């Protein structure tokens, strides 16, 4: 696990992710903290979201545990930060890098999926009253994502 | 009326109807030597109605080579008489008897007849009777490193289950007018041509819902065809299909007819020319015995081999066999005629016992009809095997010396093995080692470790443990039992109660591991297997791995500097469902069972842990307020479980259970249907509640309903257990208390600054001070599947079935709920016997120190279909480092406890490589991209000092080495892989 | 060339291949028909486990040959 984790870390160093920045906590390779910037064409524009990544002892043969730390008002992200992403539960394969996961999370942020939601109330607001959803997401990103 | 407290793991393999039919069948076993006693033991553990033994031959010393129910005090006594006493203790529901005289007409009392150690004329006489009276007949034979099985279940045998798999089922997306059934998105049906399926809940084609099975014509991994459904309708939408398994008729031939034209089962496709040779060879053995007053050829005797080969030629000519006889192989069969190996006995006994169960239950596909096996690659080549060394010495190892010799016996007696695990495979392995004479010499030793204790369900396949042993340590009992079997093992077995893992490296350290000869894994999880594999790789010890599941099993061997390790390959991982599916949109009973388990944890475990940690840690709230995802949830849990909803009696527990019923089965469903009404549509105009999403409906509490009452009882009982109150089971109190309940009104909510911190503070200070509560704790509920009086499986079953009723899913029972929630692994005694036999056949290869990789075999088998297969191990990959050949697995660098700068300089000067990353354990000791100040601080430190500083944890006194991972780049910048570093402290 | 693959659970699979196909192509075909990733497949022919990077002709696999698809188990 250590070899592949260091390969991914070096590759992140070798290529500026621009929209993201992940790295180990202190000196522990099995606990990363990553940052995601809210897309400009999104209600979360100008927001910094922190994620915690926990690599299992069996990496890359088990998915990393990725959880949002910043509060976000999204149909597919609940109050605990759990992310409704398929590549993190049962579609994980030992060929996906952390950069791919971060790109997937950014794509999830730029457009939600209310037809298979994790938070039914936010999904209902999104489907019926879009403007209220926009205002709520803007308020949440101004209150929690900016500080 | 099956005792599920004993047959728990076996019922998940066979079933209830199978075992009910099995408990009405009589089994006669002729012959009470190692093979016969193995078969009888497995049959007694399986649970047949009764077992009768017939063996009036007085005991001989050599019989102790594989008969573990015989002692040296039993010489001269008939084997059945001395074996029945010890067989009668294995299972209390299976009587075991002995008959001193066998007549043909007496055979009609038995469902199955097993024949061992019998001449061919007697076998023909018995089979001529059993064939015309429709009695299952099995004949087994074990000659040295050779084995044979023959099955004859009658001309009209009926097999109800052929492969032992669960019926296939799946959700349909559409059915066209021509029967083209299509699965959902990216879903595989898994059917094969000729299978039968039945449909339910098919909209637009009600005719398919009648329940008539239909033929399947597979057209791809996602679609199949059923024929013409023109009359039933034009097109069908949604629905589910379930496979229908149809009985088969199998016709067997008698032994007399089967001798002339046999039908072979091939255990290995690498040697497909041999079974025809063994067919002639075993008949020649019978003829030789008949011509010499029942005496087999003497070990490694050339005159007897010549006479035996003449018999083989005569038989091959008589049977019109058009096969050219391989003289070397046939004479090898002659040489090892008197061999009696406990490994071959275990392997064949497991196979034959499974065949007996097939005969008595009409389940799984039986062998058709001859099964000839050999393990001739196990014959030693590093010692002298001749007539002088293989002659009997009048000891209990004569049956093994007749195959391997006395020098190999001296090699075996000096082994220093390490057995990890003492379960079923561990018990079988210990018994095999005791019979083989392992570690009975002056320099031999056995170490066995296991941290578990004996339970009732373990007695069904771990034959070394008795009901009186329940509650004791597995390793101590196993060591005592095997010391009883072989008295020479007294004082040469050491038992530990330690779990093998990172926390036990002070006991199983360098000194412990450097004296071993081999390690055998008998575990049930992959984490421990990987840990032991890494330890064996570091210490360069041979490893024997084995695993079972139901009727399937595998064995692998890891040899230093020759093969790859256990962790070099991948296995399919456990399947976990999406959180969205579990929380809101279940469609299978597995989803609801997972939800029920999470509900159990969230109701009876987590809040209690939070309350207890609040009353212990003085700074719990301050840390939790900033180091938790939902500190508000923790505060609410503490408040509710301490002050707001603390029960002072059991009636308050009943009211709490009623409230939780309303919360989890009536109100959340109403909120969900408020968010997504049943008439809602997706963003593309399709209905929302279609296909994998099933529209739920709220439940109204009715006391007369069984599931509602079960949930209330279990929830109230578990709450009382949490608060230490006295629960009750009489329905009268429940009906009295619940009658006067007024549910608070509920209306789903439509939704619509920094003061919340003040609210959290107000909640926190409202809690009673920890100082006022000293010595007060709440008992948490720790999940326990095997106890049927703690209300755990009862609660999980009730919650799962209620949530299934919410979504119109078919509820399950406590049996399946316990299977799913408990993550139980189906287990069988026959599979354990087979894997132990294979492992002990590879062990003698390890002892001989064979170097070539084609001499070792990894084995796989499935006894439900009668499949055996073997393959050579994979050689460890090689690589080029600095123009030198390096093994990628078994090679390492050995360096002193130098400084980081000196290590980097050594790698630069010696290997010509530039170090870029250096890590130890779970820490990054050095990286090329770190700031110059940190490096300049960390360079002049020794590796041990650097590790201690970075981990902030001093190395233990017993720690004698460090393992370091290093990533380095060459001069050109190309990344080159290198083996790990072993720093000597 | 047409070959057959038998699973440890009794299922049978038919593959249309050629003698020049690598083991990787066969594993990809098995993944297509079964969904088992190539890195988790253990194929056995005539007592030899097939390894990635070689061809069928390296193992003398011809038409109507039978391979076995096996896996390891975790009980004990
Ligand atoms: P089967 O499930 O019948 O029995 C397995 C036995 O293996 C032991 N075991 C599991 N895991 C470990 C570790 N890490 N160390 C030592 N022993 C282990 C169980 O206790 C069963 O006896
Ligand atoms: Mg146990
Ligand atoms: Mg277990």
């Amino acid at each position: 696990a250590l070899k592949r984790i260091n390969r991914e870390l070096a590759d992140l160093g070798k290529d500026p992710p621009s929209s993201s920045s992940a790295g180990p906590v202190g000196d522990d390779l099995f606990h990363w903290q990553a940052t995601i910037m809210g897309p400009a064409d999104s209600p979360y524009a100008g927001g910094v979201f922190f994620l915690s990544i926990h690599f299992p002892t069996d990496y890359p043969f088990k998915p990393p545990k990725v959880n949002f730390t910043t509060r976000i008002y999204h149909p597919n992200i609940n109050s605990n930060g759990s992310i409704c992403l398929d590549i993190l539960r049962d579609q994980w394969s030992p060929a996906l890098t952390i950069s791919k996961v971060l790109l997937s999370i950014s794509s999830l942020l730029t457009d939600p999926n209310p037809d298979d939601p994790l938070v039914p109330e936010i999904a209902h607001v999104y489907k019926t009253d879009r403007s209220r959803y926009e205002l709520s997401a803007r308020e949440w990103t101004r209150k929690y994502a900016i500080g | 009326t099956i005792d599920e407290g004993l047959y728990s793991r076996q019922l998940y393999v066979l079933g209830h109807e199978a075992m009910k039919q099995m408990s009405q069948s009589n089994v006669l076993i002729i012959g009470c030597k190692g093979l016969g006693v193995e078969i009888a033991k497995n049959v007694c553990l399986a649970g047949v109605k009764s077992v009768t033994l017939y063996d009036p031959q007085p005991t001989r010393i050599e019989d102790l080579s594989s008969q573990y129910f015989l002692t040296e005090d039993d010489i001269g006594v008939p084997r059945a008489k001395v074996t029945v006493s010890k067989l009668a203790e294995l299972n209390q529901y299976v009587p075991v008897s002995v008959v001193d005289e066998l007549s043909t007409e007496y055979l009609k009392n038995f469902k199955c007849v097993v024949v061992t150690e019998t001449s061919l004329t007697k076998q023909l006489e018995i089979n001529d009777f059993t064939h015309k009276n429709h009695i299952a007949y099995i004949a087994a034979d074990s000659r040295g490193l050779f084995g044979s099985i023959f099955c004859d279940f009658g001309e009209n045998f009926i097999c109800t289950d052929t492969d032992g798999n669960e019926p296939l089922t799946g959700m349909i997306a559409s059915i066209t007018d021509d029967g083209v059934v299509t699965m959902l998105e990216e879903t595989r049906h898994g059917l094969e041509n000729g299978d039968f399926v039945k449909f339910t809940e098919v909209k637009g084609m009600p005719g398919l819902n009648d329940g008539t099975p239909r033929k399947v014509e597979v057209k791809g991994p996602y679609t199949f065809s059923i024929g013409s459904v023109k009359d039933l309708g034009s097109a069908g939408y949604n629905g589910v299909f379930t496979q229908v398994k149809v009985p088969t008729k199998i016709s067997f031939k008698s032994l007399r007819e089967s001798l002339k034209d046999p039908e072979y089962v091939y255990p290995d496709f690498g040697k497909m020319m041999r079974p025809p040779q063994y067919h002639i060879a075993f008949q020649a053995l019978s003829a030789f015995a008949d011509a010499h007053e029942g005496s087999l050829p003497r070990p490694r005797n050339d005159i007897d081999a010549a006479e035996f080969f003449e018999f083989c030629k005569k038989i091959a000519s008589t049977l019109q066999f058009d096969v050219e006889l391989d003289e070397k192989l046939i004479k090898e069969i002659s040489y090892q005629a008197r061999g009696d190996l406990v490994a071959m006995s275990a392997f064949l006994g497991g196979a034959v016992a499974q065949e007996v169960l097939k005969a008595t239950t009409s389940k799984f596909y039986p062998l058709k009809q001859y099964f000839y096996f050999d393990s001739l690659e196990s014959l030693p080549s590093s010692v002298t095997i001749s007539e002088e060394t293989c002659k009997p010495r009048g000891c209990r190892y004569d049956g093994q010396i007749a195959v391997f010799g006395s020098e190999f016996q001296e090699k075996i007696a000096s082994l220093s093995t390490f057995l990890v695990g003492a379960g079923a495979i561990g018990c079988e392995m210990l018994k095999n080692w005791a019979m083989m004479g392992v570690a009975t010499g002056e320099s031999g030793h056995i170490s066995v470790t296991d941290m578990d204790s004996i339970e009732k369900s373990n007695l069904n396949r771990q034959f070394l443990f008795r009901p009186r042993d329940v509650g004791k340590l597995k390793s101590e009992c196993a060591s005592t039992a095997v010391s009883i079997m072989n008295p020479s093992l007294t004082g040469k077995i050491t038992s530990y109660q330690e779990r093998v893992g990172p926390e036990s490296e002070g006991i199983f350290g360098d000194e412990f591991f450097e004296k071993l000869s081999l390690v055998t894994n008998a575990l049930d999880n992959v984490e421990a297997r990987m840990y032991v594999d890494r330890r064996c790789v570091f210490f360069e010890k041979p490893l024997l791995e084995s695993g079972t599941l139901g009727t399937k099993g595998n064995t692998q061997v890891v040899v230093p500097h020759l093969t790859e390790s256990y962790g070099s390959s991948q296995d399919p991982p456990e399947k976990s469902f999406p959180i969205c599916t579990l929380k809101n949109f279940p469609n299978r009973i597995e989803h609801t069972i997972a939800w029920a388990r999470d509900l159990f944890e969230g109701l009876f475990k987590q809040p209690i842990d939070n309350v207890n940690m609040y009353l212990s840690s003085p700074n719990f709230l301050e840390t939790s307020l900033k180091t938790s995802s939902n500190p508000r949830e923790v505060l609410e849990n503490i408040r509710d479980y301490l002050v707001t909803e603390k029960p002072l009696s059991f009636e308050e527990c009943i009211m709490w259970a009623r409230l939780q019923f309303d919360k989890f089965f009536n109100n959340n469903i109403q909120q969900l249907l408020f968010n997504f009404p049943k008439d809602s549509v997706t963003s593309t105009g399709q209905p929302f509640w279609s296909g994998p999403k099933r529209a739920p409906t709220p439940l109204s509490f009715d006391i007369h309903n069984r599931e509602h009452f079960d949930f209330i009882v279990a929830a109230a009982s578990l709450y009382a257990f949490n608060y230490g109150l006295k629960s009750e089971t009489d329905p009268a109190i429940y009906e009295r208390v619940l009658a006067g309940y007024n549910p608070p009104p509920f209306a789903p909510k439509s939704g619509i600054a920094n003061k919340d911190k003040q609210e959290l503070k107000s909640i926190a200070d409202s809690l009673p001070p920890p100082s006022s509560l000293v010595g007060f704790r709440l008992t948490p509920a720790e999940f326990e599947k095997d106890d049927d009086s703690n209300h755990h499986i009862d609660f999980i079953t009730a919650a799962s079935n209620l949530r299934a009723m919410n979504y119109d899913i078919t509820p399950a029972d406590r049996f399946k709920t316990k299977f799913v929630a408990g993550k139980i692994v189906p287990a069988m005694c026959t599979s354990t016997a087979v894997v132990s036999g294979l492992v002990c056949l590879e062990l003698v290869k390890l002892v001989d120190g064979k170097k070539k990789i084609e001499e070792y075999k990894n084995g796989f088998f499935n006894l439900a279909i009668g499949l055996f297969t073997f393959s050579d191990p994979i050689a460890s990959p090689k690589m080029k480092v600095n123009g030198k050949e390096i093994d990628k697995i078994w090679d390492r660098y050995n360096l002193p406890d130098c400084t980081l700068q000196e290590l980097i300089d050594y790698f630069q000067k010696e290997e010509g490589l530039e170090v870029t990353m250096l890590s130890s354990g779970v820490s990054l000791l050095y990286a090329n991209f770190q700031p110059p100040k940190k490096l300049a601080e960390r360079l002049p430190l020794k590796i041990s000092e650097l590790v201690e500083q970075i981990t902030k944890k001093k190395l233990e006194p017993f720690r004698k080495h460090l393992v370091l991972e290093i990533c380095c780049d060459d001069a050109n910048g190309e990344d080159v892989e290198v083996p790990f570093i072993c720093i000597k402290l | 060339m047409q070959i057959f693959v038998k699973t440890l659970t009794g299922k049978t699979i038919t593959l249309e291949v050629e003698s020049s196909d690598t083991i990787d192509n066969v594993k990809s075909k098995i993944q297509d028909k079964e969904g088992i990733p190539p890195d988790q497949q253990r194929l056995i022919f005539a007592g030899k486990q097939l390894e990635d990077g070689r061809t069928l002709s390296d193992y003398n696999i011809q038409k109507e040959s039978t391979l076995h698809l096996v896996l390891r188990l975790r009980g004990g």
